């Protein structure tokens, strides 16, 4: 076949055929002469070898290359491996009615929605438009309609807004590990060229807004959009089928404001007084008369039932902060105040959602969580929340401790010089003392970061949790870990050679003091190994993943009860430490093998 | 074929002597025949180009991917 | 000091004094190519090595031979620039000298028989710019230095691959530059084995029998001999006393008349001591003590002529007697202690099947040529040519020297071929280190690894081309006539040029230069890889080579390498690095002398430092005396500890040696983690030069260096004075000091206006100078695309804050103002290229003219009549650039449109359209056109328009040039003609020209007449020469393809500015995507009313340890805390000396910093312009590890009348309140990236498809369709869906009926499905039926 320059391309297979023919008919020349059988023999050999090359070139032995100094393709090579027809053009397909783009954040959204640039959907939903334009009589036929699209009148945009309604969509992050890598959404559209996208589902994608991009497909026909509106929609998919936990953990800013809002300081004002309801609480905060973190006795209403699903009106008073009173103002009528007199780290908010699910279900739960996200962002903004140099704390007891450790290592240096301890003895000693020294420093700094606030406030001295940012980050659980904050202020413990083997003399400084060349030089290889083996977990992952699936691709449920008799027994795992998994919780969701009862027998 | 062989034997000498590739007119008038035939011979001479050649620097792409069936149909045209 | 220094000065806080100044950055490429091409009398590098290697070349048998003489490069045809234009390589040709030499082999040596000197052309050769690029077809292209395993000989050992054994397996390898390999090794079962070129395992001694050695000679050299003695009765022996070490006694090992050691008893060090001291070497023993030994060699009863014992044969007692009566009082034998002495070779001999040379040679011939029978001379010539032929084996003498090193020889040199002694020595060392003596080596130690730079590769392909040729010349010489056969005609020139051009343009090393930013350029030049030939591969690799070795320090950066698979392979270079004459690396070190720092230096390799001790740069030296404290951080042999002062030998120089440049410009890197700094460096190259070139305030000091040495921007090579200036270019004049006498003495510097990259970006130079102002050499004269005053700058400095904001900075996203986009200060420009083509066809040539049918004539309005647009025109998708038309066939039809044309009648003509147009969605502005046209073909109207236009433009360029030249020359004709008497006022009013003919005087006035006559001759000479030469340079056609007739090019442009979805980041790995802009009003603002530019999220700091950025921010603010103040003082307009004192106090602010400043020096004017340049800030230089500290900025902010913390008090803008607590604020330096939302977005509804398989294709420019792999399906059928993927696989990919039918259904308001069965399945069926398969399908 040609290209535009006139040159013909040629499937190398053609070569494999053509030579064959000529030899065959060349043989029929010699056969028409009854020549010596020697030439006959070697020609037979050549023929056999050629057919072998045709059917699998790299198999018999000597591999044929062409003019290119490169081997040729047999037929099999279109069937082998990844380049073969199976997993290149029979399963791994290219598709029409699609697109892709970069992602970004829509925070004002409702999580059953998505962002969308115009022109993308415009060209995607094009023939739909052509059809209903013919239906309305603006464009009599197709060419005129297409021209009007290229013309871009407001009628076109109106019709677009008509068609998107009810017409769902479907997304895909790259790559797809678990089935919640694609969810069905509804379209909402932006004068841009990127996609706004609800934040909470990033974890289901593991997507970070750092340059990621993702893809869009469309449910053309009817049953497709039914399945999308039923199943892959996000509201129908909140709990992992691997383990019955939610994937709607609110991540790191929402939780931050929730923590800042619910807090037991005393500092600001308005202590020791009363209200009738949360509304005037938020009122007077907007007026600038009392804090959010300020403890107060107030009124509360609430509801319960162990009845026949008939709520139990209830009302009383509670000692509480203000912000907790505001945060009461959205809970839907089934949960007490007992949930909210904490400071609300991650596990709490998760447990709240779990409660709303167990007791109410889905709609109220999603409504709740959406309001969570809203309120968290909004009140974290009001904070003022930042980082600086002075927020980092240097314990003055960081110099002497080093000096005593120094003197100890000097001592055992002279001891091993005398030749009494051994290398391993010296080694164990030194590592133990430096590790304990780092423990001592971490102790000092955490004792000088968490509760050092001496704020005199209708008292004289009371100890309460610190107002510094990074500790609020830590205890909140959004970002940070005691090791890492130690590593900003304290020195970096010790790091090892890339063998797993490890160093004698540790690090003695932090960032804020400023590293020196060797220390950075040494941290290099550690970081390198880290990202290195991070690079290629995925190969093994995908490969065994294919193995797993192509074992179990086929099985399915077909029946309710096999009518059979018992199988397994299950017992707890209490050995090694305390209990790690109850009998209680693993059997959960299973069935009963047999008539069983309680140690109080006949129950 | 033999014309091509003759021609290339000539052009070797021409690029000895000129320090350059030759011009069609020059070695043609030495070869005693007009430029059209030379030019067509040159249009004709080169071989095909092996569909499965890797235009991709690595094995990311073959050449057989980036062409189109500019022969078949079009749906809008059918409608 | 300099001038551009005085125009603006950057501040330092670096206190560590320098002793070395930075070198030129990329001397290595220059030096490599230089020594390649350049001549060499004896110290062979380059061409002459290859020529001397392969020449002379006798005939097939001897009669004729060729005799290399020497070579000549030749000047090029074009310059650089038109080669960049014409789509043509730059190069210089090559000529060589040859001599025929025939000698009458009928006679003995009848040499004077015929000789023909003739020179020969063969090959063009590309060339290196002054920067370091090459160029091909209008492409600056780069090749990269390689890094691989040195030649020589290596040892190593594996940890029991028979982990059953769990035991060490030693082996050893040789490596030439060229030829074949070997491999010696142990089996688990204590035997030596050998393999050539990873062939089969074979034993070792066969080689020795092949080298005409005898078994007795073998055991003579290898083993140390244990000698017996019989004296008619009893066995005595002669024991080296240190032979029982680590053993136990067998019999009563007893002195002459005395005992030392009983049976089963440890032979202590003292028993051996006493034997050593008692000078006894005759020990009486039993005879059966012999039982176990081996005979050294066959000793017979030579009376008989009968083998009583064969060599390598365990002794006995019958044979003992049998040779007792032979008359032999002893037979020498061997030592064997498994502890120290390994007899492995002897037990191997026992399995040696052969005895003769010949069978060994047979087996070698066999392994290397199976199936063929043996013939003597074949195997012999094979054996000797594998190792002893200079042609088929070469070491590249670095092998030779390090080989001599690893064998502890004194000698250095030799050949690229083998001895025998080498082989014995290496085997001996192997069996020693199997006994334990010595040590193995590692690979990653740079002393065992070597670069390979350009000129070497070039030599390689040059010589293989030569070899391709000499095969034929062997064919040609002895056959034909031998007196008429010219030397020349035996040569073809195609192969050498073929290999060279395919190397420079098709390897995996010739990469397109990256013209994003100068940093991209130079760091891409200062790359090292380990891929490609003689190299590595990721599947052949692991982690030990990926990872770091302690020897990289001072030679390679451990930071700068990407995040894909290509992790540890490539390695950017260090800074002060050099390579070595043999090709190794080395690094500068200061030397120490009795505690005094020897201020001179040395370059030290990867090895000697392992011997020495070395100190660091943090060492606070005690001012020219000794060093302050006893204990000093030093390192040796791979690790570090604390050492004395007098024990030290060397110290490092500066605190930058380890890093690369990209990892050097980052400030406060010390306070930053490694991985994020890696990311920030690799992020600092996908950037863009901004519309303007806004500078960074902070820095390090290594900015102007790279700015200059990238050569992107102009610079003066001679000091002098301006003479004319323009946006397009300048004109300079030189002083008298740098004045070559014979010349007119002016330089000149035209410029590069808007110009495409390889990455489609604008390129431009502009001055930063003015008129009538002086110059010294080295001074910049204009600024490239990303420079200001000869200081590098990619991005801009911007106001920031640190807080959450309503979710719009949730995960490391970004939020910005509209103030920016209305300042257009991240706006950037993007050139784009297009093309059309005229060809000759089956029917007729594609023509080009405006007049075409079925045209929107408004579109024709833009064109000329040639069918071509004008300049400066705006454009959009769908529009037309060029009207091209194609000869037509004839058209078959349908009754319907047939009827339509029955109604109307009008037709198409017999020509169709092929007109070029703007692609969909694209828009922009034209600024240029170009035409390339054949020779001999008519240049049409517009061709002549641009041709006489460019003739006029270039004739004008040369008008300017030649006019100002000859005007400088006419300075003669006043001082010279007014001389010779005088007629001055009477001269002047008259016409200038008729002054030769006036009152005429003595003889030297006639000398003047002849000289000026030659001058006015040279006038029209000059004019003729230059103008005509380039006029018919330009007038000609072109060199181009067959089928083509002419082409047309277009270079247009677009002014791209910011959207959402666009990436940006800073210099610390702080990535960032944009989420939205917002109006100025909703944004924050301080109490004083200065709003803020962008905002972002502080949660990312602890998580990532990208600390120093916030620190930078504090300092940023302080800069303008000075800068702002000055503008008040500027317009307050009080007085010079006030701000003089002020800024002098500013520079002298710091405590003990090494730069200084004295401003009584300057004028007032210098000061005022300096302040005029600083009124926007006070840029700073913070070195990397001689950095500043928070104390200084706190002090400097007390100076700037600002807080110590950088925390300040904010207000909401959307509702006017205050934030409950302060926030950190300042300016930081940010920059955008080459990842643009429109350079990533794409979508699709219907269009092209494949043909073999009929499924939609992939590619944005190609109208891609998205891919849907095999994991997405797993997900879907997990959800329990069938209809979706059913319709996905059938219609949207493959089925044809279905796609068409449903398109026409849904346009008819019907959402319905009608699948088929794909094509590719039937393709599979046909493919297997090709193979003899009766696959088929069974009905229901």
């Amino acid at each position: 076949v040609p290209l535009d320059g006139g040159r013909f391309a040629t499937s190398d297979l053609n070569d494999l055929y053509r030579r064959v023919i000529n030899r065959n008919n060349r043989l029929k020349r010699l056969l028409d002469l009854a020549a010596p059988d020697i030439i006959v023999r070697n020609e037979k050999r050549m023929l056999q070898e050629a057919v072998d090359a045709l059917l699998d070139n790299g198999r018999r032995g000597r591999a044929i290359t062409g003019s290119n100094k490169r081997p040729l393709k047999s037929l099999a090579d279109m069937i082998k491996g990844k380049q073969g027809r199976f997993r290149q053009n029979l399963l791994g397909k290219r598709v029409d009615y699609s697109g892709r783009s970069v992602i970004t954040v829509g925070p004002y959204l409702r999580l059953h929605q998505c962002g969308l640039p115009k022109k993308m959907a415009l060209e995607l939903f094009k023939p739909f438009i052509y059809g209903k334009l013919e239906l309305r009589g603006l464009a009599t036929t197709i060419k005129a309609a297409k021209k009007m699209v290229e013309r871009e009148e407001a009628v076109v945009w109106d019709i677009l807004d008509e068609v998107i309604r009810e017409h769902p969509v479907l997304l895909n992050r790259a790559p797809t590990l678990h089935r919640l890598g694609i969810q069905a959404f509804e379209p909402v559209l932006i004068e841009g060229k990127a996609i706004q996208l609800h934040p909470l589902v990033c974890a289901a994608y593991n997507a970070d807004f750092d340059g990621d991009q993702m893809a869009v497909h469309v449910p053309l026909t009817l049953e497709a959009q039914l399945e999308a509106r039923a199943l892959m929609m996000s509201t129908n998919n909140i709990l992992s089928p691997a383990n019955g936990e939610p994937i709607i953990v609110p991540s790191q800013d929402v939780v931050l404001g929730l923590y800042y809002m619910t807090r037991d300081c005393v500092n600001a004002k308005g202590e020791g007084m009363v209200l009738t309801g949360p509304k005037e609480a938020e009122r007077l905060y907007r007026s600038g008369l009392a804090s959010l973190h300020a403890r107060v006795k107030v009124r509360i209403t609430e509801y319960e039932k162990d009845a026949n699903g008939e709520l139990v009106a209830k009302t009383s008073l509670k000692d509480t902060t203000v912000g907790r009173a505001i945060l009461w103002m959205i809970v839907p009528k089934g949960l007490p105040y007992s949930i909210v007199n904490q400071a609300l780290g991650k596990k709490a908010i998760s447990k709240m959602l779990n409660t709303c699910y167990r007791i109410l279900g889905l709609k109220p739960t999603v409504i709740f969580a959406d309001q969570i996200m809203y309120t968290g962002f909004a009140y974290a903004a009001r904070s003022g929340a930042s980082v600086g140099i002075d927020d980092m704390v240097i314990p003055e007891k960081k110099h002497e401790i080093i000096s005593e450790a120094e003197a100890e290592v000097a001592e055992i240096q002279e001891q091993f010089q005398s030749g009494l301890v051994t290398a391993g003895e010296r080694y164990n000693k030194v590592i133990d003392i430096w590790a304990a020294a780092n423990d001592r420093v971490s102790k000092a700094m955490m004792d000088n970061l968490q509760t050092e606030t001496v704020i005199n406030r209708d008292g004289q001295e009371e100890k309460q949790v610190s107002f510094n940012s990074i500790y609020m980050m830590a205890d909140s659980g959004a970002r940070g870990s005691a090791a890492q904050i130690r590593q900003l202020a304290g020195m970096r413990g010790l790091m090892a050679k890339p063998d797993g083997s490890i160093i004698e003399t540790p690090i003695t400084a932090n960032f804020r003091e400023g590293l020196n060349v060797l220390q950075y030089f040494i941290s290099t290889h550690g970081a390198r190994k880290g990202l290195a083996d991070t690079a290629l977990k995925t190969a093994n992952s995908g490969y065994l993943t294919r193995r797993l699936v192509d074992v179990a691709q086929d099985l399915v449920v077909t029946e309710d009860d096999c009518g059979t008799h018992e199988g397994i027994m299950m017992t707890p795992v209490i050995e090694g430490g305390d209990v790690k998994e109850p009998l209680r919780d693993r059997v959960l969701g299973r069935v009963t093998a047999e008539d069983v009862l309680k140690p109080g027998t006949a129950d | 074929i033999e014309t091509i062989n003759k021609l290339n034997r000539i052009s070797r000498q021409m690029l000895q002597e000129m320090g350059r590739e030759p011009t069609p007119e020059e070695l043609a008038e030495r070869m005693l025949m007009p430029e059209d035939k030379i030019r067509k011979v040159l249009k004709i001479a080169k071989e095909p180009i092996s569909m499965e050649t890797p235009i991709g620097d690595d094995e990311d792409s073959h050449l057989g991917d980036f062409i189109e069936d500019t022969t078949l149909e079009l749906p809008l045209d059918s409608a | 000091y300099s001038y551009t220094e005085k125009k603006r000065i950057r501040k330092d806080f670096g206190k560590r004094p320098q002793v070395l100044d930075v070198p030129y950055l990329l001397s290595i490429q220059l030096d490599s190519f230089q020594k390649f091409i350049e001549q060499d009398p004896e110290g062979q590098y380059g061409l002459e090595a290859a020529f001397r290697s392969v020449f002379p070349i006798q005939s097939y048998s001897g009669n004729s031979e060729l005799q290399y003489v020497s070579y000549r490069l030749g000047e090029p045809v074009f310059d650089v620039q038109e080669c960049q234009i014409r789509g043509v390589t730059y190069s210089a040709p090559l000529r060589v000298k040859l001599r025929l030499v025939i000698y009458e082999r009928e006679a003995p040596e009848g040499t004077v028989k015929d000789i023909k000197e003739q020179e020969v052309y063969m090959g063009e050769i590309p060339l290196m710019t002054d920067n370091g690029t090459f160029v091909i077809n209008g492409t600056e292209r780069v090749i990269v230095s390689q890094l691989h395993r040195s030649p020589g000989v290596f040892f190593d050992s594996d940890k029991g691959k028979t982990h059953s054994s769990g035991k060490v397996l030693y082996n050893a390898r040789i490596i030439p530059y060229r030829g074949s390999w070997l491999d010696f090794e142990f089996d688990p079962k204590d035997n030596l084995f050998v393999r050539i070129d990873r062939r089969r395992k074979l034993p070792a001694t066969i080689i020795l029998r092949a080298l005409n050695y005898t078994t007795e000679q073998i055991l003579d050299l290898f083993f140390e001999k244990v000698i017996f003695e019989i004296r008619d009765n009893k066995l005595q022996m002669e024991l080296v006393p240190e032979r029982l070490r680590g053993e136990t006694a067998s019999f009563d090992i007893e002195a002459n008349g005395k005992v030392y050691v009983e049976k089963g008893r440890r032979i202590t060090a003292r028993h051996i001591r006493q034997l050593e001291k008692d000078d006894v070497k005759l020990i009486e023993v039993p005879v059966e003590y012999i039982a176990g030994k081996v005979v050294a060699k066959d000793y017979i009863d030579e009376s008989t002529g009968e083998l009583i014992c064969a060599a390598n044969m365990e002794l006995s007692l019958d044979l003992l007697a049998k040779l007792s009566q032979s008359g032999h009082k002893r037979i020498e034998t061997l030592f064997t202690n498994d502890l120290d002495h390994g007899p492995y070779i002897s037990e191997t001999l026992r399995v040696d099947p052969t005895n003769d040379r010949l069978s060994a040679l047979v087996e070698i011939y066999r392994m290397m040529r199976p199936g063929e029978p043996p013939t003597r001379e074949a195997a012999e010539s094979l054996f000797e040519n594998l190792f002893f032929s200079e042609d088929r084996y070469d070491l590249s003498a670095v092998g030779r020297m390090k080989f001599n090193r690893s064998l502890l020889r004194e000698e250095i040199e030799g050949s690229g071929i083998l001895s025998k002694d080498d082989i014995i020595d290496v085997m001996k060392k192997l069996i020693d280190i199997r006994n334990g003596k010595g040590e193995v080596d590692d690979i990653d130690h740079l002393g065992n690894r070597r670069i390979r730079s350009v000129g070497e590769m070039a030599e390689n392909q040059f010589r293989v081309g030569l070899v391709r040729v000499e095969r034929a010349v062997k064919e040609r010489l002895s056959l034909g006539d031998l007196d008429t056969l010219m030397p020349q005609d035996m040569i073809n020139a195609k192969p050498i040029s073929a290999a060279v051009k395919e190397f420079f343009g098709s390897s995996q090393l010739s990469q397109f230069m990256d013209q994003n930013n100068p940093l991209s350029e130079i760091t891409h030049k200062r790359r090292i890889s380990a891929l490609g030939p003689g190299g590595l591969t990721r599947e052949r690799a692991g982690f030990e080579v990926r990872d770091v070795h302690p020897t990289h320090y001072g030679r390679v950066c451990p930071i700068e390498t990407p995040e894909g698979p290509n992790i540890g392979l490539i390695n950017s270079l260090s800074v002060y690095a050099q390579t070595n004459e043999y090709g190794f690396l080395e690094t500068p070190y200061r030397k120490v002398t009795d505690g005094v720092v020897t201020d001179e230096i040395h370059y030290l390799s990867a090895i000697e430092e392992g011997n020495y001790v070395i100190a660091q740069a943090n060492s606070n030296l005690d001012e020219e005396g000794h060093f302050v404290e006893d204990l000093v951080t030093c390192r040796s042999k791979g690790e570090s500890s604390l050492f004395s002062r007098d024990q030290v030998d060397y110290m490092d120089v500066s605190t930058q040696q380890v890093v690369s440049v990209g990892a050097s410009l980052i400030p406060f890197l010390e306070h930053d983690d490694a991985n994020r700094a890696l990311m920030g460096a690799n992020m600092q190259r996908q950037a863009v030069p901004t519309l303007r070139a806004d500078k960074p305030l902070v820095g390090t000091g290594m900015e102007r260096a790279v700015a200059v040495d990238s050569g992107v921007t102009a610079v003066a090579k001679r000091g002098g004075v301006v003479q004319y200036v323009d946006a397009s270019r300048i004109v300079i004049k030189v002083n008298e000091d740098e004045m070559y006498p014979g010349e007119a003495g002016i330089d000149i510097y035209n410029l590069t206006k808007y110009t495409r990259s390889n990455q489609n970006t604008c390129i431009n130079q502009m001055p930063c100078v003015s008129l009538g102002e002086p110059v010294e050499r080295g001074d910049v004269l204009a600024d490239g695309p990303s420079t200001d005053l000869g200081e590098l700058a990619l991005g801009q400095n911007m106001r920031v804050a640190f807080m959450p904001w309503n979710g719009y900075n949730f995960e490391d996203s970004i939020l910005v103002s509209e103030r920016v986009v209305q300042e257009d200060r991240f706006t950037t420009i993007h050139i784009q290229e297009l093309a059309c083509v005229s060809r000759d066809t089956k029917l007729g040539p594609e023509e080009i003219t405006a007049d075409i049918p079925n045209v929107g004539e408004a579109a024709l309005s833009k064109l000329d009549e040639s069918g071509i647009v004008y300049i400066g025109a705006e454009v959009t998708g769908g529009d037309i650039l060029v009207g091209k038309v194609t000869p037509k066939g004839e058209t078959q039809l349908t009754p319907e449109e047939k009827l339509l044309r029955a109604i109307f009648g009008e037709k198409a003509s017999d020509v169709k359209d092929s007109s070029l147009r703007v692609p969909n969605g694209v828009s922009g502005t034209v600024i240029d056109v170009q035409v390339f046209t054949r020779d001999g073909v008519e240049k049409d109207k517009r061709a002549l328009e641009i041709e006489e236009m460019q003739l006029k433009q270039a004739k004008k360029d040369l008008s300017e040039e030649l006019q100002i030249l000859e005007a400088g020359l006419f300075s003669r004709i006043r001082a010279v003609l007014v001389a010779g008497g005088v007629e001055a006022e009477k001269l002047d009013k008259l016409p200038r020209d008729r002054w030769l003919e006036l009152g005429l005087t003595d003889e030297e006035k006639q000398n003047q007449l002849e000289q000026l006559a030659e001058q006015y001759d040279e006038l029209k000479h000059e004019f003729e020469k230059k103008l005509e030469a380039k006029r018919r340079k330009i007038t000609q056609g072109d060199d181009l393809a067959p089928g083509v007739l002419k082409i047309v090019k277009v270079y247009l442009a677009v002014k791209r500015r910011i959207q959402p979805g666009d990436k940006m980041a800073g210099r610390h790995g702080n990535k960032g995507v944009i989420s939205k802009i917002n109006p100025i009003e909703d944004m924050p603002y301080d109490e004083n009313g200065t709003p803020v530019d962008i905002v972002l999220n502080p949660l990312g700091v602890p998580s990532r340890m990208n600390i120093g950025q916030i620190l930078e921010t504090h300092l940023g603010m302080a800069a303008k805390g000075i800068g702002d103040k000055i503008n008040a003082m500027l317009k307050q307009q009080q007085e010079v000396a006030k701000l003089r004192e002020f800024i002098q106090r500013a520079y002298d602010l710091g405590a003990d910093v090494r730069q200084k400043v004295d401003l009584s020096t300057f004028s007032d004017e210098e000061v005022m312009r300096l302040a005029e340049n600083l009124r926007k800030g006070m840029p700073i230089a913070t070195p990397v590890f001689d950095g500043a500290k928070e104390a200084e900025i706190k002090e400097l902010l007390k100076l700037g009348d600002l807080p110590t913390s950088g925390q300040i008090r904010l207000y909401d803008g959307r509702t006017g309140e205050q934030f409950e607590r302060p926030v950190t604020v300042g300016y930081m330096y940010m920059l955008k990236l080459n990842h643009l939302v429109d350079d990533k977005m794409h979508a699709r509804s219907t269009g092209s498809y494949s043909l073999v398989t009929q499924q939609p294709l992939g590619g944005k420019a190609q109208f891609g369709g998205q891919r849907f792999g095999e994991m997405e399906v797993w997900a879907l059928e997990a959800y329990g869906a069938a209809y979706t993927l059913q319709e996905m696989l059938t219609v949207k990919s493959d089925d044809v009926n279905g796609r068409t039918k449903m398109y026409k259904n849904i346009v008819d308001g019907n959402h319905q499905m009608e699948p088929g069965m794909p094509e590719s399945f039937n393709v599979l069926l046909k493919e297997i039926r090709s193979l003899g398969i009766n696959i088929e399908l069974e009905d229901e």
